[PDB]
Order: C-alpha cells, then structure tokens, then sequence
C-alpha cells in the first residue's frame, strides 16, 4: 500500500505523461480497480493522508482540479 | 542627475502557461503545424493552421481546439468556457 501510495503521488504531483484528461482517468480507473483487490487499507490511508500534506505544504499548483476527482473515487470505493 | 524620473505607466501584459513548446492538445508547439496537419504543405488548399487564442489567455492551434470543441466545451488547463478572442500569433 506505500508503494501504490507513492504512485499515485508521483501520478497526481503532475500530468506531464499524458496531458489530456482521458488516458489520466483510464489509469486512475486502473489504479483504483487495483487497490480494490488490496487489504491492510490503514496504511494506505496514512500514507496517502501524508503525500496530501507533502503535496499541500509545498509549491502549489499542482492539478487544482484532480483533487476532486480524487476525492470522488475515494467516496466511491 | 540633470533629468530624473519620477513617474512610469508602463503596461504589463500577462500569459498563462500555454507551453509555447508544447501544444496542450496535439503536443507539437506553439506554431509549426499540428498532428493532423504534419507536413507544412500538406494539400494546404487554403483554409489556414494558425494560432487560436481565448478569453482565457490560452494559445493552441486552431485545428486542435476545434476539434476539441467536440469533445468538451471547457478549456482543458482551466474550467473557463472557450472564446475565439484572437487568430494568429
Ligand atoms: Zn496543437
Ligand atoms: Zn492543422
Ligand atoms: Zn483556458
């Protein structure tokens, strides 16, 4: 769970890969689909809760609209 | 000194990051064509490739945000509606 924490961090920090919005939310599906067959989720919402405040506490815009999008696939699974 | 100055009104103009080396939508540049244009002539028949800018200070080609307009209606660095404010660098 740390590591797919970290990937959604290094996916979330920018969309350098993939500028358009289609091919970020296939692999968000992909990504979450992927956590859906994974247990011990106390650790990944630590980390994930910790690469918010990294993300939050430094330079800002980073996506401004992702965040929603992101809390809405929480929401839902 | 024998001339000073003391008052200035200079005008300062402002862009957003349109990534003059990489169009947000095609990734090819700023000018230069565009994925579907390619080749610089290309059958050109006319019609034009040119730069298509908005409301919103936002720069891509003409052919890629109007192909776009298909496919959204919200310019995709922001969540403004799309204008046609300027043709052309
Ligand atoms: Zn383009
Ligand atoms: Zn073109
Ligand atoms: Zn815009």
């Amino acid at each position: 769970p740390e590591y797919l924490s970290l990937f959604i961090d290094d996916k979330l920090k920018k969309g350098v890969k993939g500028l358009t919005e289609q091919e970020v939310e296939t692999i968000l599906d992909k990504a979450m689909v992927l956590f859906r067959f994974m247990q011990e989720k106390d650790v990944f919402e630590r980390y994930y809760k910790q690469h918010l405040a990294r993300r939050l506490l430094t330079n800002k815009s980073v996506s401004d609209d992702s965040e929603k999008n992101m809390i809405s696939k929480l929401k839902t699974e | 000194k024998r001339f000073e100055v003391k008052k200035w009104n200079a005008v300062a103009l402002w862009a957003w990051d349109i990534v003059v080396d990489n169009c947000a939508i095609c990734r090819n540049h700023i000018m230069d064509l565009c994925i579907e244009c390619q080749a610089n002539q290309a059958s050109a028949t006319s019609e034009e490739c040119t730069v298509a800018w908005g409301v919103c200070n936002h720069a891509f080609h003409f052919h890629c945000i109007s192909r776009w307009l298909k496919t959204r209606q919200v310019c995709p660095l922001d969540n403004r509606e799309w204008e046609f404010q300027k043709y052309g660098h």
